């Protein structure tokens, strides 16, 4: 079978030797003048020289010899990767996925670099693989995305309240975390209450495998039925009630609550319509309403309320 | 008296809530839900035609 691909990978990464400092200044040095020459190629293309022969070829050699030097010593350091990745798994992320983000940390540690300070490579490395696969971890993990600040303080928190859960055998509340860490009891339990992971909607609530949740849960928002031939109901009582209304009385009404396009139109407007004054329309207006409240009209659109 | 009485058992809806995913009526006299109208019913029905 050989379906592990994380055996794919460790076997394919267990061939390129490992290297020393002695190397790794002079793959440094080769990569620096490989960028340094490929900087000056694009100098000199531009604008510029008709390169002698042999200057030109070597110093694309040269280019090219950077660049084999670059993956010689990310080659190298994949076991590194592997080996501080390893610490990060059993949670969250697969460790697949873990490997190739820490791959790129070491992309950024190798490119964001300098080998003038005298250190091995992995003293520095080591810090921004952890931060490359802790950023991943910390973005791409949870489902609802949560962003990194937040995340760095819900691990705090789960770290004090774990911490002190030990230290104090029962559970700390939420003022004793609030006091240790600083904060505020409602954030506390703000971040709390964000620590809560989706459950899935693909479980089997019953023992045998044929009951999921999914098939349990009423939508709390769907037509009710009743309710939408209930609307249509009060729409034509309501239309009916209107037109007993006069001209002017039922054009107020429908124009100041929006009956007849759903924009609700305001004094103003229906004044301007109609080529009056706003107080002449607000009279007209407490007037309907004052006919409408007569039980005559009244008690027939009560119910629907 | 055997605790098989009817209040625990008779049940009706005409609408009710509904299921997530599918849009069925939902399961149950906890809720309303309806009578499983299963697949020896369906047979049963295409056999009267």
């Amino acid at each position: 079978a050989s379906a592990d691909s994380v055996r794919a990978y460790l076997k394919q990464i267990g061939k390129v030797a490992l290297l020393n400092a002695e190397e790794e200044v002079e793959l440094a040095k080769r990569i620096e003048a490989g960028l340094y020459a490929t900087q000056l190629m694009t100098e000199l293309s531009e604008r510029g020289e008709k390169l002698p022969a042999a200057q030109r070829r070597d110093m694309m050699w040269i280019c090219r010899d950077g660049d084999r030097a670059k993956n010689h010593l990310l080659e190298a350091n994949l076991r590194l990767v592997v080996s501080l990745a390893k610490r990060y798994t059993g949670r969250g992320m697969a460790f697949l996925d873990l490997i190739q983000e820490g791959n790129l940390g070491l992309i950024r540690a190798v490119e964001k670099f300098d080998y003038t300070k005298g250190y091995k490579f992995s003293t520095y490395a080591t810090w921004w693989i952890r931060q490359a696969i802790t950023r991943a971890m910390a973005d791409q993990a949870r489902t609802i995305r949560i962003p990194v600040h937040m995340v760095e303080v819900i691990n705090k928190l789960g770290r004090i309240q774990r911490e002190l859960l030990q230290d104090l055998g029962r559970e700390p509340t939420p003022e004793e975390l609030a006091k240790e860490m600083d904060i505020t009891p409602e954030k506390v339990l703000e971040i709390q209450q964000y620590a809560r992971e989706p459950i899935s909607l693909d479980q089997t609530i019953g023992d045998e495998g044929d009951s999921q949740l999914g098939d349990f849960i009423e939508d709390s928002e769907a037509v009710v039925a009743v309710d939408a031939v209930s609307f249509t109901l009060l729409q034509d009582q309501l239309q009916s009630v209107l037109d007993t209304l006069s001209e002017r009385e039922a054009g107020v009404v429908r124009l100041r609550f929006g009956l007849t396009d759903g924009q609700p139109r305001t004094l103003d407007e229906i004044g301007q319509v109609y080529g009056v004054t706003r107080e002449r329309i607000r009279q007209i207006e407490s007037k309907t309403m004052s006919k409408l409240r007569h039980p005559s009209r009244s008690q027939v659109l009560r119910d629907y309320l | 008296k055997l605790h098989h009485l009817v209040d625990d058992k008779i049940h009706a809806r005409s609408t009710g809530p509904y299921s997530m995913i599918t849009q069925q009526p939902l399961g149950g006299k906890a809720q309303f839900g309806g009578q499983r109208f299963g697949e020896m019913e369906c047979w049963a029905m295409q056999a009267y035609g």
